[PDB]
RNA sequence: GGGAGACUGGAAUUCCUGGUGUAGCGGUGGAAUGCGCAGAUAUCAGGAGGAACACCGGUGGCGAAGGCGGGUCUCUGGGCAGUAACUGACGCUGAGGAGCGAAAGCGUGGGGAGCGAACAGGAUUAGAUACCCUGGUAGUCCACGCCGUAAACGGUGGGUACUAGGUGUGGGUUUCCUUCCUUGGGAUCCGUGCCGUAGCUAACGCAUUAAGUACCCCGCCUGGGGAGUACGGCCGCAAGG
């Protein structure tokens, strides 16, 4: 649910926060948490690779399962739904009948006290995982594998979904979340359903702190920059830069995808904006 | 029975509506 | 709608004697039972505006009958109020 | 290719007419239309264009060796009888005549009227 | 406690002899709950007017049951959850 | 105006089972004839319409084959 | 076709996947912008999604007025006829007040197949900011709140008793030619159409469903414009009433 704050202070007017009506617990399994440290936006050399990113809050990482091939044909029951900062969508805790405990992304519409079948011939209940060869055409999926045994590497953020079109030969055509069409080997695995927590878009923050805590720093504009530091800089007053807009390393906008890529001569079509 | 009276009333109402639409901004500035 | 069994037991319990059916006491008892049941219905069903019209008609009839009972007598009116647990 | 039994598909709109000869399984062999015959604009709607299209399609089908066809017709009537008669005269024979016109069951919304 | 009539269509792949035990085990739930009465008649293997679920033939069975609304809704959901059934219709035999 | 066969006390019952009875009241295009042609009363006409269209739903009559 | 909730049915348009297939397809009184030779239209199979339910269906039924029709299940309001067991004048009206109230419009959040204000082009005209053609954003849909207005018309307020007939139609009870099947015939109560006397009306027309002869209560009008406008006040986030 979405909760809206009643205005009582100038900085809090219009702010919002997601009402956690789907959470059950606030304590991850001690046996599955692993440590993590703030990288700070630098790299091995010490330089800043990406500007205006840093600061934040000491987060702990949860190990997620993105293979789902080791355990097959064994049912599992959903235990709890838990908060996860590292990724947008919520996560769920599973108890396998053999006793092992595991984490997975929480699909939309799931709830406590439910049975998830992960077999290669499992049912079409949302949350099941099975190879595309066995999945009927037209259904919706998420967490798709790019190549067999490669791990879930697509459609993971909140509100996203992929639609599976018909089949032919050894390839299946998938609608990307942004309108593209891509082929993939049918041997790979996928999951049925859509990721939950679709109400992320409506969040309105309203306060510079709610961004600084998440770890985004000021942006500083180009036209205010000095001429030496930025190509747009300089000028008496404020000006549009006196030159076509350009990134602050000299290279202008336009083409960005390296041609002759091994997928260039095999993939179908590109994105279209605002049709 | 006829239509002339209705047409006249319609014309007057249209003129008044157009005047209000055009003067909206001045009305708002004066009132507020 | 009320059926024969509950209608008969209400009449037997609230009537002045074993043959009256049109007595104001029986009228009020039947009306209040109907209102209770149908209000319970509208508790779950929200947008039945025709049923709301039914509520209004039944409430008006009950109020008017109670007014007549008050006009004819006072002790009977008070006894009916206390027995049915209403306010007016 | 060679097919003894085939099917004929004819549709006639208010300003065009297209005819195609197809196998019983649905595959097409040859097709003809007024545009291919060589008529442009409003001249395309005359029944004579439909007759020429039907004759050309029948000839091209007889080239592949089609003996009998079944006619499926649809659309508002412009050159129905003329096309059927031209197909008859072209040297082919029809088994059955079936009228299958798409009739919506009060779906969608038609475009507004003309003034 | 009202009279109901139920018609169920079964796919032709099933055997004629095996259907009746399936119906009995389906209606056992009603029989054990509301102390109901029922009568079962079977007559099938007839061509269908139009293609359904990529099938052309089917089995028609008519059932008469006297049970509660909740029990009949239970039966309906249980049947429709099955994969060997095609269609189900339930209606009252009385005036309403 | 011809006579309504169902107002009689000897008239047969109407339901979505009698395939021939339902067929006799529909045109070979698969549609329902008008009450003016049929000659039956309003109640029986509606009962016949409901029965035929229920049978059509339960797949015993074609959708205008 | 009185209302609400749940489940579910097929046709059709669009889109997408996969075969057949060759250069056109769409369009108007006549032509052009448009989509194709990177494979269109057409045709066959499969899939996805949204809205509405031909034939029954009509000057027919229901609701106080707006309005109401794909099927099945659950809850629920009102009316009509008969017997007449019961209460025993408890009836009508209703200033202010409260409730319901077509389509458009506004706030929050979803969904978006078709249609389509605003806006682009194409065409006609001396000028087209239009009628015509190709595209298309709000909106039309759903949930929760708003505003409360229409030729919201039978241009005819509510209740009651009386005043020649005739002919269709819906619903329910009765009796006789009697097959007793039967728009065979007769009596009675309610609803809905058309033609007609006495009567009324300036005339058009109304005529047992009165604009007739009568009684009770409420609203409204006193020459056309100025004006349903100005000021004040109430309501509303805004349009505005
Ligand atoms: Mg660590
Ligand atoms: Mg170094
Ligand atoms: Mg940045
Ligand atoms: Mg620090
Ligand atoms: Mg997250
Ligand atoms: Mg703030
Ligand atoms: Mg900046
Ligand atoms: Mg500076
Ligand atoms: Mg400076
Ligand atoms: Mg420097
Ligand atoms: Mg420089
Ligand atoms: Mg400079
Ligand atoms: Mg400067
Ligand atoms: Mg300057
Ligand atoms: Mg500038
Ligand atoms: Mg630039
Ligand atoms: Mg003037
Ligand atoms: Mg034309
Ligand atoms: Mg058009
Ligand atoms: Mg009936
Ligand atoms: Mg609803
Ligand atoms: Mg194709
Ligand atoms: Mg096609
Ligand atoms: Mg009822
Ligand atoms: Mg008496
Ligand atoms: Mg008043
Ligand atoms: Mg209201
Ligand atoms: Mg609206
Ligand atoms: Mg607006
Ligand atoms: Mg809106
Ligand atoms: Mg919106
Ligand atoms: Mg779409
Ligand atoms: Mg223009
Ligand atoms: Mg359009
Ligand atoms: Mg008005
Ligand atoms: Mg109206
Ligand atoms: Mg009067
Ligand atoms: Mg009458
Ligand atoms: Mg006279
Ligand atoms: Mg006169
Ligand atoms: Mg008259
Ligand atoms: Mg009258
Ligand atoms: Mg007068
Ligand atoms: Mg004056
Ligand atoms: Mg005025
Ligand atoms: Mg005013
Ligand atoms: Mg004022
Ligand atoms: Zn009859």
């Amino acid at each position: 649910g979405i909760r809206k704050y009643k205005p009582t202070t100038p900085g809090r007017r219009g702010a919002s926060v997601s009402d956690f009506a789907e959470i059950t617990r606030s304590t991850p399994e001690k046996s599955l948490v692993r440590p993590l440290h703030g990288k700070g936006g630098r790299n091995a050399h010490g330089r800043i690779t990406t500007r205006h990113k840093g600061g934040g809050h000491k987060r702990a990482y949860r190990v997620i399962d993105f293979r789902r091939h080791d355990k097959d044909g064994v049912n599992a029951k959903v235990a709890h739904i838990e908060y996860d900062p590292n990724r947008t969508a919520n996560i769920a805790l599973l108890h396998y009948l053999d006793g092992e405990k595991r984490y997975i992304i929480a699909p939309q519409g799931l709830k406590q006290g439910d049975v998830i079948e992960s077999g290669a011939n499992a049912d079409i209940k949302p949350g099941n995982n099975l190879p595309l060869r066995n999945i009927p055409a037209g259904t919706v999926i998420h967490a798709v594998e790019l190549r067999p045994g490669g791990g879930a590497k697509l459609a993971r953020s909140a509100g996203v979904s992929i639609q599976l079109l018909g089949k032919e030969g050894t390839y299946a055509a998938l609608r990307m979340p942004s309108g593209e069409i891509r082929r993939v080997d049918v041997r790979c695995r996928a999951t049925v359903g859509e990721v939950g927590n679709a109400e992320q878009s409506n969040i309105n923050w309203g306060k510079a702190g709610r961004m600084r805590w998440k770890g985004k720093r000021p942006t500083v504009r180009g036209v205010v920059m000095n001429p030496v530091d930025h190509p747009h800089g300089g000028g008496e007053g404020k000006t549009s830069g006196g030159r076509h807009p350009v990134s602050p390393w000299g290279k202008p906008e336009g083409r960005t995808r390296k041609p002759n890529k091994p997928s260039d001569k095999l993939i179908v079509r590109r994105r279209r904006t605002g049709k | 029975g006829s239509v002339i009276k209705k047409r006249r009333k319609r014309m007057s109402k249209k003129k008044h509506r157009k005047l209000l639409r055009r003067t909206r901004v001045q009305r708002r500035k004066l009132g507020k | 709608a009320l059926t024969a069994e509950q209608k008969k037991e209400i009449l037997g319990q609230y009537g002045l004697h074993d043959t009256d059916t049109g007595s104001p006491e029986a009228q009020v008892a039947l009306l209040t039972k109907r209102i209770q049941d149908l209000t319970e219905h509208l508790k779950v069903h929200k947008h039945d505006h025709h049923s709301r019209r039914g509520l209004l008609l039944l409430v008006g009839r009950r109020r008017r009958l109670l007014k007549y009972v008050a006009q004819v007598d006072v002790a009977r009116y008070r006894s009916l109020i206390e027995r049915l647990g209403l306010r007016r | 290719k060679n097919v003894p039994h085939g099917a004929a598909h004819i549709k006639s709109t208010f300003n065009n007419t297209i005819v195609s000869i197809t196998d019983p399984q649905g595959n097409v062999i040859a097709w003809a239309s007024s545009g291919h015959v060589g008529f442009k604009g409003s001249r395309k709607s005359t029944p004579f264009a439909a007759q020429l299209a039907a004759e050309n399609a029948a000839r091209k089908a007889q080239e592949h060796g089609v003996k009998k066809v079944d006619v499926f017709v649809k659309g508002p009537g412009s050159g129905r009888e003329t096309a059927i008669r031209s197909l008859q005269a072209a040297g082919l024979e029809v088994g059955t005549i079936s009228d299958v016109t798409p009739q919506p069951h009060n779906g969608c919304r038609p475009p507004k009227r003309r003034r | 406690m009202r009279p109901y009539e139920i018609m169920v269509i079964l796919d032709p792949t099933l055997d004629e002899r095996t259907v009746a035990p399936s119906l009995e085990t389906f209606l056992n739930v009603i029989r054990k709950d509301g102390g109901t009465v029922d009568k079962v008649d079977i007559w099938g293997r007839r061509r269908l007017a139009y293609e359904i679920a990529k099938h052309a033939e089917g089995i028609y069975a008519v059932i008469d049951v006297k049970a509660e609304p909740a029990t009949v809704s239970e039966l309906d959901r249980q049947l429709n959850l099955n994969e060997s059934v095609l269609r189900t219709k339930v209606l009252r035999t009385d005036k309403h | 105006t011809r006579k309504c066969v169902f107002c009689s006390k000897k008239g047969q019952t109407i339901d979505y089972k009698d395939t021939a009875l339902l067929r006799t009241y529909i045109s070979e295009r698969g549609k329902i004839r008008a009450r003016r042609v049929t000659g039956n009363c309003v109640q029986h006409q509606r009962d016949i319409a409901v029965a035929v269209k229920n049978a059509r739903e339960v797949a015993l009559l074609p959708f205008g084959s």
